[PDB]
């Protein structure tokens, strides 16, 4: 067999990440699924594509979904884009060479947000998988990881190497110490999930769900152990929907910031900060407002807290579009205008201009100077075609119907049309004709580039389906008002001819190849197949557990397929209504199955995002095709069978064309590195009168106390026992050198003795035959103080038994009852006494 | 749900929530969209032939039949407010206590984690303080914030303490917290604190037992005077 | 006396002694505990087509 590979993909302008805008309005970048488009806002046109490699469908493309683009950082000194997916995979992009230059990997889930640091050489990433990590490009690695978030990393500010502050989902605002890698402060930033966060100076603001937008003070030299961070005010914007991002600018010439808060909804809201001379200034007019209307002074002195947000900021202006917006950017600044671009969730980017003098706006709305709509369409492709030339795609929508050109890419032609559900190319490529959800029928021609004729009461309810004779002069119309139409071609208008009811409601028609068979799908998950010529009945198909949803007819007009809901494909032999095997083909309802021409083999789109190619004959998944990230509503073959062509819901038309160490001896080398250390230390010192050792940042004294703490017990008297004696005077010197530190010897007190005592017991008599006078000294030293740290342990155990019986004895005083007679004591001290019960045999 | 007739039904919070009373004395606060019930209020003990509301149901007044009025008042958003500011500083006693460690100020430190409740916390507290100790029984300013510690406090601490005992590991980080609450508060007082007595009588047992060992330790450590002895011959 | 269950449903107490608030335990923690709990216990029409 030969490969199908995606040979292209375009139709997508901005996916579902955020706007990048370079200076050259300039261009902008933008994230297209699993690649990232440069645009030229001016014309309009696609400046470059960045495709990492590895097309979909080859052998050495991974078989799952590509991972898609969720943010862009550009470091516009250095010209780098680093990219972040999906997956959870960072790659560092030269815009130059237009090729990925490092890949870091060192997160679980979607990475949210990135940013370079000033001098561009330190990267930091935030994800949804809660932790924040800071990554060196010219050292290739992940530095350290900080953990402290409990949720999606929402927003973090890190202007300085010494202070990183940030937010996540959960409601936290944390500080963060660059050089100590630890949280400082923590406060509850929103009730619920706190999304936003931009940082001036001092002054720092974030979002939550509601309306509400905080204001805080940022000490960042405070140091009080507190209050780096507080409160100062609130204030509330006009959207009741969340805030997921603020950013500020600066103009340069009158020092002017200005911010917006970006919401989930059509809205951008834009403001202003007041300059110090102007809240001095309107200080003192409403203290006079005020106290003019006679409020005491002390109230005065409270409202202007509870009025403190009013004076730093200016509602400016409400940037309303019509069509859900994703992301935005602050592009220039100036004393003229001001400039914004954003993208919308319907694949278009939006340039939003602001002309303003001095406190108010010039203009009640903003001005929108370009838009970039051509190449894309606003609502999912419900129904494509390929015409008989293979040279002009058509692609139906809500909306809107446009005709692209394979070879090229690039639009040609677009027409205003209802709800689409189904379109097909005319004879000849010349014309289409379209099926609207409102019932009605829609004729377009090319050359006219106009709508030719227009049939409002084709149908009381929806036309799910359409399709044409091979002959090109009779139409079929299928429509949930439970009947077919036949249209005839006359010279160009539509002629209804009969009409045919049926009991439920209609999904598909197809008319065979040879133009003999009519098969219609109903509501109630039966088939129904008639002769085209006479419309006899002819068979009845019977299987799907869910009602059908595509049917298609072999080019000989011997095998007939069924796709329904219900997750199956069943292949049925035509002659006799026999069904040759039922294929479990995905995860989802499969929405459109079509026959590769001139052969038995089809290719089959489900909602899963899988398009899978099939083997007609074996009846077996030839190819798993994983390339589009959401649903695949049509899907399209070309008369020649050179390619496939598959639109899906993420706005993205693809084409595809056919091409070790035991206990004890352990022990003796912790002893020969640590010893030989303390000696070399003890005579260095006294003439003034290791390598290991710096990697685990230990003392001598306990590296080996460590390494005794790890043998296990039933080893430890079986790994003394081994060592010769040569290694125990290195083991007394090593307990002598333990007794100074204090802290060590009562931490591993019982430890200590059990072996000391044991070395002495296994070889005493080697011991004591020595006359090593300094062997001497250390039995004396090392027996002193243990029977000191021994006993201070002995007598705080001896003064609080003795106490406690004495607390225990006073109690029983006060509050328990005494019986002059012993034989009643005797009874009541049994029920008092506590009882256990044991088994017995 | 309604175990007996249901006598009254009223719409509250405008579409989304009704309240219901029945004979069984029970009034049930039901969810439209779901029909599950989100409350059960219980003031009564007979049937309730009336029910009123003000408010969408901010106020709402039922009848017993024995003569019995119950007046419910609408609390979500001041409880709502109470757990944001109780959770507000819970959040800031936290990150002290976390900061406090790594500068190793352990007498706060003490406090936060006894307020806080956290028993790993306070353990390592008290075992590196103590450890800072060996180079009067802690150190004057913790020995001090023991001496301060409520009746609450003190029994709460003391059931830490019973609990390291029993583990051989850790009972020396214990007993010399224990031996701090005897030498700094009145033992009159102690004895009196509800329940001290049953916290206390199973301390002794386990403080019996790492007193016969470490004893033998003692003993069986003359192991070395004997090895001295004998060198000098 | 046998160091057995947390009276607070928040703590967890262990046979050795050491006690545990689900607060202050970090998340991997948690888990780690959970699956130890784990082997301990083991031991013993418009729909349609768019």
């Amino acid at each position: 067999y030969q490969r199908f590979e995606q040979a292209a993909a375009f139709g997508v302008i901005a996916s579902n990440a955020n706007c990048v805008w370079i200076p050259a309005p300039g261009q902008l970048i933008t994230s297209a699924l699993e690649d990232v488009n440069i645009w030229d806002i001016k014309t309009g046109d696609l400046v470059s594509k960045l495709s990492d490699g590895l097309p979909p469908g080859a052998s050495d493309a991974r078989g799952a979904k590509p991972a898609e683009c969720t943010y862009l950082e550009a470091h516009k000194d250095t010209d780098l884009l680093a990219v972040g997916y999906a997956d959870g995979v960072i790659k560092v992009w030269d815009l130059m060479s237009k090729t990925v230059l490092l890949n870091f990997n060192g997160h679980k889930a979607a990475i949210t947000l990135l940013q370079f640091d000033g001098t561009g050489t330190r990267l930091i990433s935030g994800s949804k998988d809660s932790n924040i990590i800071v990554w060196d490009l010219v050292g290739e690695v992940g530095l350290y990881k900080l953990r402290s978030h409990k949720d999606s990393i929402t927003g973090f500010w890190c202007q300085g190497e010494d202070w990183l502050i940030s937010t996540s989902k959960d409601g936290m605002i944390k500080l963060w110490d660059l050089k100590t890698h630890q949280c400082i402060e923590t406060h509850i930033a929103h009730t619920g999930e706190c999304w936003g966060l931009a940082v001036k100076d001092d002054l720092l603001i974030t979002t939550g769900t509601d309306s509400q937008v905080k204001i805080w003070k940022l000490d960042i030299e405070n140091d009080k152990m507190g209050g780096k961070l507080t409160e100062m005010g609130i204030f509330e914007k006009q959207s009741k929907q969340r805030g997921l991002k603020i950013e500020f600018i600066t103009n340069s010439s009158d020092k002017t910031s200005f911010f917006y808060i970006q919401n989930a909804d059509k809205t951008i809201e834009t403001f202003r900060i007041r300059k110090e001379e102007e809240i001095a200034r309107g200080l003192k007019k409403r203290e006079k407002r005020l106290k003019e209307k006679g409020l005491t002074e002390e109230e005065i002195a409270k409202s202007i807290k509870e009025s403190y947000s009013s004076f730093i900021l200016h509602p400016f202006q409400t940037i309303r579009s019509l069509y859900k917006i994703k992301s935005a950017s602050w592009t220039t600044v100036s004393s003229s205008k001001l400039e914004l671009v954003l993208t919308t969730s319907s694949n278009t980017i939006e340039y939003y201009s602001i002309p303003y003098e001095k406190r108010d706006p010039t203009s009640p709305a903003p001005l929108k100077t370009h838009t970039i709509e051509l190449q894309g369409q606003r609502t999912d492709v419900r129904s494509i075609d390929i015409s008989d030339d293979n040279k002009l795609l058509a692609t139906a929508s809500n909306g809107s119907l446009k005709i692209w050109n394979i070879k090229t890419h690039k639009c040609i032609r677009t027409f205003e049309c209802g709800y689409a559900l189904t379109c097909k190319f005319l004879p000849g490529g010349l014309l289409v004709i379209l099926g609207t959800r409102n019932g009605e029928l829609q004729l377009f021609d090319l050359a006219s580039s106009s709508l030719l004729d227009t049939i409002e009461d084709a149908h009381d309810a929806a036309i799910w389906s359409l399709d044409l004779t091979s002959d090109g002069k009779r139409l079929v119309t299928g429509s949930a008002d439970k009947t077919v139409k036949f249209w005839d071609f006359k010279v160009l208008k539509l002629h209804h001819d009969t009409t045919l009811e049926l009991t439920d409601d209609i999904l598909c028609v197809r008319v065979s190849p040879d133009d003999r068979y009519l098969a219609i799908s109903l509501l109630d998950n039966t088939v129904k197949v008639f002769f085209l010529d006479s419309m006899k009945f002819y068979l009845s198909l019977y299987g799907h557990k869910l009602p059908v949803l595509s049917i298609d007819i072999s080019f000989d007009s011997k095998m007939i397929i069924t796709s329904s809901a219900d997750k199956n494909i069943k292949i049925w032999g035509l002659d006799f209504g026999d069904c040759h095997k039922s294929l479990f083909a995905h995860q989802d309802s499969i929405m459109n199955v079509k026959f590769l021409p001139q052969s038995h083999n089809f290719f089959s789109c489900s909602k899963d995002a899988v398009v899978k190619y099939w083997d007609g004959e074996k009846f077996e998944c030839i190819q798993k095709l994983y390339a589009h990230q959401s649903e695949v509503w049509a899907l399209a073959v070309a008369t020649d069978g050179g390619f496939v062509v598959s639109s899906s819901h993420d706005h993205s038309i693809r084409i595809w064309e056919e091409t070790s160490l035991k206990a004890g001896e352990r022990l003796m080398e912790a002893l020969d590195l640590g010893i030989a250390e303390i000696e070399g230390l003890e005579a260095y010192n006294r003439d003034m009168k290791n390598a290991v050792l710096i990697a685990v940042n230990k003392t001598p004294e306990q590296y080996i106390m460590d390494t005794l703490l790890r043998i296990r017990m039933s080893q430890l008297e079986d790994a003394l026992m081994v060592m010769p004696f040569s290694y125990v005077l290195k083991f007394l010197k090593f307990i002598d050198t333990v007794m100074q530190n204090k802290t060590l010897l009562h931490s591993h007190l019982p430890l200590i003795c059990k072996n000391l005592f044991f070395i002495i017991k296994f070889n005493h008599k080697e011991l004591v035959s020595q006359k090593n006078e300094e062997l001497k000294l250390q039995i004396n030293r090392v027996k002193t103080e243990l029977r000191s740290a021994l006993k201070s342990t002995e007598d705080d155990l001896g003064f609080n038994v003795q106490g406690l019986k004495f607390v225990k004895q006073q109690w029983n005083l006060r509050h328990n009852y005494e019986f002059v007679d012993e034989y009643d004591q005797q009874e009541k001290e049994s029920n008092s006494a506590r009882k256990r019960v044991f088994g017995t045999v | 749900g309604h175990t007996n007739a249901v006598q009254r039904c009223s719409f509250i919070n405008k579409q989304k929530q009704l309240i219901s009373c029945g004979a069984d004395g029970l009034i049930k606060i039901w969810d439209c969209s779901s029909g599950e019930c989100l409350k059960t209020l219980d003031g009564h003990n007979n049937r309730l032939w009336a029910l009123s509301t003000m408010n969408d149901g901010d106020m709402i007044v039922s009848a017993d039949a024995d003569g019995v009025f119950q007046f419910w008042k609408d609390c979500t958003e001041q409880e709502i407010e109470e757990e944001q500011e109780k959770a507000k500083l819970q959040v800031e006693q936290e990150q002290s206590l976390q900061n406090y460690m790594s500068k190793g100020d352990w007498t706060n430190a003490f406090l936060l984690a006894m307020t806080l409740d956290h028993p790993m916390r306070l353990f390592n507290v008290l075992k590196r303080a103590l450890g800072e100790s060996r180079s009067v029984i802690f150190n004057e300013e913790l020995d001090q914030a023991i001496s301060i510690l409520n009746d609450e406090q003190l029994i709460l601490l003391m059931k830490r303490c019973r609990d390291w005992n029993t583990n051989a590991k850790t009972h020396t980080i214990a007993q010399r917290t224990i031996r701090c609450i005897l030498m700094h508060h009145n033992i009159a007082k102690l004895s009196e604190i509800p329940g001290m007595v049953k916290i206390v009588d199973a301390i002794i047992p386990y403080t019996q037992r790492h007193f016969t060992r470490v004893d033998n330790l003692v003993e069986q450590s003359y192991i070395l005077d004997y090895a001295l002895v004998e060198m000098d011959k | 006396y046998n160091v057995g269950k947390a009276e607070k449903d928040g703590e967890i107490r262990l046979k050795n002694g050491v006690a545990m608030s689900k607060e202050e335990l970090t998340r991997e923690d948690k888990n780690r505990l959970r699956r130890a709990l784990k082997r301990k216990r083991s031991k013993a029409s418009t729909n349609i087509k768019l």
